[PDB]
DNA sequence: GCTTGACAAAAGTGTTAAATTGTGCTATACT
DNA sequence: AGCACAATTTAACACTTTTGTCAAGC
């Protein structure tokens, strides 16, 4: 007594996962491939509030205020503009 | 100790903090066990235990000592003066 | 086991038990459980039995319990050692030997009667081949 | 042919940075990071910039990473210098070095050139922490969370400092008192700290038989039982032939001999179309019938 | 032979508090 | 090392639905 569900990985490979009939099938399944797969059924409800990992920009921003950065860029840009024709 | 006495500011160093005696005790406990020289005393009769003591070893390899043999201070066999 | 008791092969020396679960007992096992009314216990038997081919009397017991005193290593809560000893009659098959390197198995043990005996009627103990 | 003597041969190629250079490279990294973010933010804001200035900022980014990689490649010696001290603790040297290089990477991302401290001052923290944190996560075959590795090491020092104070190894109570935890807790901790042994290790001691082949598989089928179990099934089947048809069906379903699944009284009554109470009443009469000596004496031995 | 209701133990189920666990971080200088 | 904090697991408990039982009765 079992119902079969299919899951599609990102690469396109499909996997058959036999479940029991009286239970609720998941929408994503850790497959033999090692990659998450999405059911080809109607739901497929949710992505489960994935959170963004911390990036180098996050670390920089929380020490320099955006004004300090703008001035440093002006320093750098005025430095660049020195070689465009400017000084020789 | 060298790593301990080098890694710090100074004047906080005491002999105890500088020395964990773990390597000393470990080497001794690790010698009596898991060593070819240290062996369980063979004793099914007083003779066996007596000859287990006085047995000599080499890294022909195994032999026992002479009756009147008397080792010298360093460990040079002296035979009877 | 009580001191001075006689123990054969497979007898129980110390009775010990360890937790067990989930049991998930077979249906044919439980049906008898209900018929005879013996509740399936929640723990499995881990009891010390005398090894196969050993027998003797129990000399002494050494019990070490965590309850009172007794520095037993982390995890251990109690220890008991059983000492068994046996008189070993010289048996056919054992090994004898003299101080000159001669050794052999006891091939047979003949009744004192049918033994080569001196004119005294003094039977000889052992017979060595030439 | 050694692997590490090669890595050392390559990192030394780069020239260390003086105090002034660290600041210069650090500037280029922050400028490039913001310039890159500024461009990406405009598309969201639906804004545009001077075409010429836009190409300038685009080059700023390219220049920032060169400083980012140059800054890393210059300080690799620092990672190795700290990695030396942690060898033999259960992690290979190279692993400690790479993990240290990961800390070095974060030191660069979080370094602040405006504070005026030499780079090695702030990099040692991240490099050190990276190596240690790695060991707690990887060094043990059975991974132990960091907080537990932390307490185990503290229990070790408390035990070492207490060892030197009392001239004897302190018991759980002292160790517990000095550490402000229950002795039963320090016992649970000392079990966690155990490290496994090698099955491939040879314990023959004259015979060269490894430890592995000495373990008794306890789940393996007992030869006599699987047969006596098949004989019990047969004995039960025959014993049921004495009961009524409806009667045998109930006892089977209640214990699940036929379908391997026990059933509640309600479930059994639903298949027979009767109340759940009656099902209970049936079982009782048939347990006392099965308790009749004729059917039982055979089963007691089983 | 069977069903009803009262009823208590038992097993689920949802809601919260506690604990465990994982990640970030430490600024003299140190290659 | 050591701590802070967030994220997640585990416990705890109330409360609800089940499941087994009783006495009395159709």
């Amino acid at each position: 007594p079992r119902q079969v569900a299919r899951y599609r990985t990102d690469n396109g490979e499909e996997f058959d996962v036999p479940f029991a009939d009286d239970a609720e099938i998941p929408g994503t399944w850790l497959c033999r491939n090692g990659l998450e797969g999405t059911l080809i059924e109607g739901d497929v409800p949710e992505p489960k509030k994935v959170k963004p990992p911390r990036t180098h920009w996050d670390m920089l921003l929380e020490r320099r205020s955006v004004e300090e950065l703008e001035e440093l860029l002006k320093e750098r840009l005025d430095l660049i503009k020195a070689k465009r024709r400017g000084t020789g | 100790v060298r790593e301990r006495m080098t890694t710090q500011d100074v004047e906080a160093i005491t002999p105890q903090t500088l020395i964990n005696i773990r390597p000393v005790v470990a080497a001794i406990k690790e010698f009596f066990g898991t060593s070819q020289l240290s062996q369980f005393m063979d004793q099914n009769n007083p003779l066996s235990g007596l000859t287990h003591k006085r047995r000599l070893l080499a890294l022909g390899l195994i032999g026992s000592l002479s009756v009147y043999a008397r080792v010298n201070p360093f460990g040079f066999i002296e035979t009877p003066d | 086991v009580r001191i001075g008791a006689e123990v054969r092969d497979g007898d129980i020396l110390v009775g010990k038990v360890t937790p067990k679960g989930e049991t998930e007992l077979t249906p044919e096992e439980r049906l008898l459980r209900a018929i005879f009314g013996e509740k399936a216990r929640e723990v499995r038997d881990t009891s010390l039995k005398v090894p196969h081919g050993e027998s003797g009397k129990v000399i002494g017991i050494r019990v070490f319990s965590r309850e009172d005193d007794d520095e037993l290593p982390a995890g251990v809560n109690e220890l008991v050692r059983v000492y068994v000893a046996q008189k070993r009659k010289i048996s056919d098959g054992d090994k004898l030997a003299g101080r000159h390197g001669n050794k052999g198995v006891i091939g047979k043990i003949l009744p004192v009667e049918d033994m080569p005996f001196l004119p005294d009627g003094t039977p000889v103990d052992i017979i060595l081949n030439t | 042919a050694d692997s590490v003597r090669a890595y050392l041969k390559q990192i030394g190629k780069v020239a260390l940075l003086n105090a002034e250079e660290e600041v210069e490279l650090a500037k280029r990294i922050e400028a490039g990071l913001y310039a890159t973010q500024k461009l990406a933010e405009l598309a969201e804001k639906g804004e545009k910039l001077p075409v010429q200035q836009r190409r300038d900022m685009q080059w700023i980014c390219r220049d920032g990473d060169r400083a980012k990689n140059h800054l890393l490649e210059a300080n690799l010696r620092l990672v190795v210098s700290l990695a030396k001290r942690y060898t033999g603790r259960g992690m290979a040297f190279l692993d400690l070095i790479q993990e240290g290089n990961l800390g070095l990477i974060r030191a660069v991302e979080k370094f602040d050139y405006t504070k005026g401290y030499k780079f090695s001052t702030y990099a040692t923290w991240w490099i050190r922490q990276a190596i240690t944190r790695a060991m707690a996560d990887q060094a043990r075959t059975i991974r132990i969370p960091v907080h537990m590795v932390e307490v185990i090491n503290k229990l070790g020092r408390i035990q070492r400092e207490l060892l030197q104070d009392l001239g004897r190894e302190p018991t759980p109570e002292e160790l517990a008192k000095e550490m402000d935890i229950t002795p039963e807790k320090v016992l649970e901790i000392q079990q966690y700290a155990r490290e496994p042994i090698s099955l491939d290790q040879t314990i023959g001691d004259e015979g060269d038989s490894q430890l592995g082949d000495f373990i008794e598989d306890s789940e393996a089928v007992v030869a006599v039982d699987a047969v006596s179990f098949t004989l019990l099934q047969d004995q039960l089947q025959s014993v049921l032939e004495t009961l009524s048809e409806r009667e045998a069906g109930v006892v089977r379903l209640r214990f699940g001999l036929t379908d391997g699944q026990p059933r509640t009284l309600d479930e059994i009554g639903q298949v027979y179309g009767v109340t759940r109470e009656r099902i209970r009443q049936i079982e009782s009469k048939t347990m006392s019938k099965l308790r009749h000596p004729s059917r039982s004496q055979v089963l007691r031995d089983y």
